[PDB]
């Protein structure tokens, strides 16, 4: 409709201006802001846990794992490399977003997951039904300008698109990837035989009606990972179950679509749960039924949740509303003042609005204690740490 | 002197802001009853609790409709909510361009 | 005068953008006001956060579950209507998936109602957001559950009233049952048209309707927020005159992509799909001094390319991929080509022949740039392996030969040079 | 008291039917 196109046109006009003010109080509302524009939009987003200090310097050189979406053109694996300002003092240090490694993809990356027990193997989703595990060590530096080259592995056990890719860390490699095709297939991998062209699933997962969203592996069990689809259901799925259908729980958990999922770092019971609802719900795996405090002050969708690795009750969820809030769990229930109570909920610590766009995917960087790098749709890539005085 | 940057704005979605403003202005009176950050909805008894009386505010599917004592409907005829304390679902019918999800479009997840 | 309609409007628009803005935020907010550090006068609670999360299922379930209490409990219906068979349908109103653009209603539902003078099953039980009655005869819809579930549709007499397509219009009766601180503003424009007011609730923005406690955050929330004005703080006897003036300057621009900004309507800000853009890095904050807060306040690096380029001939935007290749300035321009030629053939003193040849020559020099005499030589040797055969269809060889004479008592060349050159010329006719 | 911040702004962005009239409507432009 043209009333439409008037009211998307007046947003716009609207959503500049909002940046502007953001950008304006960016200096009072953050200790490090640093934006770059990449060239192709990223769908996906991971710290990589290497980190180098150079002696003498000022600062400090991250790995970030980057994907690309062009729109016709050569889809890769970029990989680049991050300069932070550690604890002290950077003015003018030249390049500071330069990239490092830039594999050949076909099609345009949906995660970029890396193995942890070994950095080096980086996974990837592909828009066809199969899923390639990189290893971008082995590959060129430089792109070499022909078709996607050997992966070193290819694991093809979907029938379309898929979007959850979950890295098993109590065992090295164990790649699980949930699709849309209502299948959550586990790819074995590590123990397989060299001269990788195709891996077969392990054991493919159908329990969830909906397409599944995403899927993540519980961080203290091997045997455990939770599983979240667009049926408003998100199972805790138990391996070595002899049955690979029935979860071992099948809560609703949600009324709308359930996208992300997230286990916390430091209890072995608390998982978060983003939806299509604008709600990001806590829960604990003592008691299935019964659901936690739910941070609600989304106006969007919930498109990835994600615990700080350097807290136990920090929270950071982000979504297609544009932009990243933070929730301090620890800060539930807290009496407010009223201008307290209108700015937001106790729960609520920090909304970071530096975003033009849908947020794509943000992740912390484990190797500094309270920055994110959050990707967006308008190909802008934002590593951004929030002011001291919010936390203490 | 430094080159005029071309405001975004210009006039067309100036003249678009005018008009919601000014019809927001009409029926929530939020710049003068509102106190410039308020919502003035004014209820309307439609039924009747014989056992309290279910009354509609003049800004329909905002708020939903409560039942109140004869006195309390008397007490509490008009009644001006801050914009803070809105019910975030329906909260966005109050303007087109309150929040809207630019890219509407298709595809994506 | 027009002086004061010209400033109205200079003062409308940035006001009507940010009344808009601040009728926007209290619903929609940019960020946490409480989280700048300006504005730390709100945020009133300290950080307390060094107890576990472990114990947040059993604090829950001993508040709610362990302490709950029933939130209500068929249902029994009846009196006439006021101004004919009216139909009561119980409509069941689902949550808003993402496919739904609205929230789906479904009707599962008549009545012979006198012309003017029910019990109902357990279909409650939680796809629905809420239940509610609608009635038609002369409409009527009632909910009997509220978003927290609270028990509406209270049993007893009840006299619904109706809409056309208690009150005074048609209604219907039912029985339901079961089973100091004066802050002065000044406004200026062009110094010659001021308009003084004071701030009906003090410490209070005007625009954003924000309570800032202190003057310092006041200031800071109007430099920063309501950035299209410039406030100079010059106090006051009593209080504090704040004078606004429009922000000359307020670089406010299109921040997103720059192709957008000049793309034709209905591609422009398209959000569709995935656009290239050249590379570039923003450092905003890097590491602030924060310190003490102050009114004597009251008396940006970026790499890669930031802009929009332009094409030196078309003077048309420049996309990004036709960015790294595309130099679009070489050494022989088409003009340059074109005006040789015709000085060439504008000549009166020369053989047509003559003019063909010298437009091939100056044609291919300046196709190569030859600025050095020892290269000269080896020209001699590329005219002949790319105008050769046109010199030979134009029969033009005795020209050639002529010219290479010519050459090389100009010095350059040489003796071998033009036997060389010549029999090259040769081969082509045998081929 | 000449008139108040917020009197003036509402006296900015609405000039029509919807401005309220009282001292708006008075003799607001040009002093």
């Amino acid at each position: 409709d043209k009333e439409a196109a008037f009211d998307d046109a007046v947003e716009e006009r609207v959503i500049n201006e909002e940046y502007k003010i953001w950008k304006k109080n960016t200096p009072f509302l953050y200790d490090l802001v640093m934006t770059h524009a990449l060239e192709w939009p990223s769908l996906t987003a991971q710290w990589l846990p290497d980190v180098t200090r150079p002696e003498g310097k000022d600062f400090s050189i991250h790995r970030l794992v980057l994907g690309t979406h062009t729109s016709d053109e050569q889809n890769h694996l970029v990989i680049a490399s991050v300069q932070l300002p550690n604890d002290d003092a950077f003015g003018s240090v030249s390049g500071k977003i330069e990239i490092e490694i830039k594999i050949n993809h076909e099609g345009e990356v949906n995660r970029a997951r890396y193995m942890p027990q070994n950095p080096c193997i980086i996974a990837t989703k592909t828009p066809s039904s199969d899923v390639l595990v990189f290893d971008y060590t082995k590959h060129p530096s430089k792109p070499d300008p022909s078709g996607e080259c050997n992966p070193d592995l290819r694991l093809r056990g979907h029938q379309k698109e898929g979007y959850g890719l979950s890295w098993n860390p109590n065992l090295s490699g164990h790649l699980l990837s949930a699709s849309d095709d209502h299948t959550i297939c586990l790819w074995d991998i590590s123990a397989v035989p060299k001269e990788g062209k195709v891996v077969d699933a392990k054991t493919i997962f159908t329990g969830h009606t909906a397409v599944v969203e995403d899927v993540s592996w519980h961080l203290l069990h091997e045997s455990l990972f939770g599983s979240v689809a667009d049926d408003q259901k998100l199972m805790i799925w138990d391996t070595r179950s002899n049955n690979t259908s029935k979860p071992s729980h099948s809560v609703d958990a949600h009324t709308a679509e359930v996208n992300c999922l997230s286990f916390n770092p430091y209890s072995e019971f608390i998982l978060a749960t983003g939806s299509a609802d604008k709600t990001v719900a806590l829960w604990d795996l003592r008691n299935l039924k019964l659901k936690l405090h739910s941070f609600e002050s989304h106006k969007d969708e919930i498109f990835q949740v994600q615990w700080s690795p350097h807290n136990e009750t920090i929270l950071a969820s982000s979504g297609t509303d544009r932009r990243l809030n933070v929730w301090d769990l620890s800060k539930i229930g807290e009496e407010q003042s009223p201008e307290d109570a209108e700015d937001g909920p106790p729960e609520l610590l920090f909304i970071h609005g530096g975003h033009t766009a849908k947020i794509s995917d943000f992740s912390w960087n484990p190797n500094e204690p309270w920055v994110i790098c959050s990707v967006s749709e308008d190909n802008i890539m934002q590593v951004w740490q929030m002011a001291e005085n919010i936390y203490n | 002197s430094l080159p005029r940057p071309h405001d975004f704005f210009d006039a067309q979605t100036l003249d678009a802001i005018r008009h919601r403003a000014i019809c927001f202005n009409l029926s929530a009176h939020i710049e003068s009853l509102g106190k410039g950050h308020s919502v003035v909805f004014h209820s309307t008894v439609i039924a009747k609790r014989k056992e309290k009386l279910l009354l509609h505010w003049m800004p329909e599917d905002i708020l939903p409709d409560v039942w109140v004592n004869e006195s309390e409907r008397h007490q509490l005829k008009t009644k001006v909510v801050h914009l803070s304390k809105l019910p975030k679902d329906t909260a966005l019918l109050l303007d087109p361009n309150i929040y809207r999800t630019m890219p509407q479009k298709r595809l994506k997840r | 005068q027009a002086d004061h309609e010209l400033f109205l409007q200079a003062f409308e628009k940035p006001t009507q953008i940010y009344r808009f803005l601040r009728t926007r935020n209290l619903i929609a907010p940019i960020f946490l006001h409480r989280t700048l550090t300006y504005m730390s006068h709100r945020n009133s609670r300290t950080n307390i956060k060094r107890k576990t999360f472990k114990v947040d299922d059993m604090l829950s379930k001993v508040e709610k579950m362990k302490g709950e209490q029933e939130s209500h409990s068929h249902l029994q219906l009846t009196t006439g209507f006021f101004h004919v068979t009216l139909e009561v349908l119980l409509v069941k109103v689902c949550h808003k998936k993402r496919k739904d653009v609205s929230c789906p209603i479904r009707q599962v539902p008549k009545k012979q109602v006198p012309l003017n003078p029910a019990v109902s099953s357990n279909e409650f039980e939680h796809m629905v957001k809420s239940y509610s009655l609608l009635f038609r005869v002369f409409v009527a819809q009632m909910t009997v559950f509220d978003k927290n579930r609270r028990l509406q549709l209270l049993d007893g007499e009840y006299e619904v009233a109706m809409q056309e397509m208690f009150s005074q219009g048609p209604t219907l009766q039912f029985t339901l049952r079961w089973t100091k601180l004066r802050i002065f503003y000044q406004f200026l424009y062009n110094n010659n048209t001021r308009q003084q007011t004071e701030a009906r609730d003090d410490l209070h923005c005007p625009w954003c309707t924000l309570n800032c406690r202190k003057l310092y955050s006041l200031l800071k929330h109007l430099k920063l927020c309501h950035s299209r004005f410039i406030f100079n703080y010059v106090y006051h006897p009593k209080g504090a005159r704040i004078d606004v003036s429009i922000n000359e300057c307020y670089d406010g621009s299109y921040a997103g992509n720059p192709q957008d900004i000049h793309r034709q309507p209905g591609f422009a800000f398209s959000r569709n799909g995935p656009v290239k853009r050249t590379p570039i890095t923003h450092i905003l904050v890097c590491r602030p001094k924060r310190t003490k807060a102050s009114m004597s306040e009251f008396l940006t690096y970026s790499s890669g390319h930031n802009r929009l380029y332009f094409h030196s001939d078309t003077c048309l935007p420049l996309r990004p991929q036709e960015m790294e290749v595309d130099s679009e300035d070489e050494k022989d321009p088409e003009w340059l080509r074109e005006k040789t030629i015709t000085q060439i053939e504008e000549f009166s003193d020369v053989n047509e022949g003559e003019k063909e040849v010298m437009k091939l020559w100056n044609l291919h020099v300046m196709k190569h740039g030859f600025i050095a005499d020892n290269q000269m030589n080896h020209a001699c040797m590329l005219f002949v392996e790319n105008y050769g055969q046109k010199i030979i269809k134009k029969n033009l060889c005795r020209n050639f030969m002529l010219h290479l004479v010519s050459m090389h008592d100009f010095n350059l060349i040489s003796i071998m040079s033009i036997d060389k050159a010549v029999t090259k010329l040769r081969e082509m006719q045998q081929k | 008291p000449p008139a108040t911040q917020i009197s003036d702004l509402s006296k900015r962005k609405p000039k029509t039917e919807d401005f309220l009239t009282f001292l708006c409507l008075r003799g607001s432009p040009a002093l």
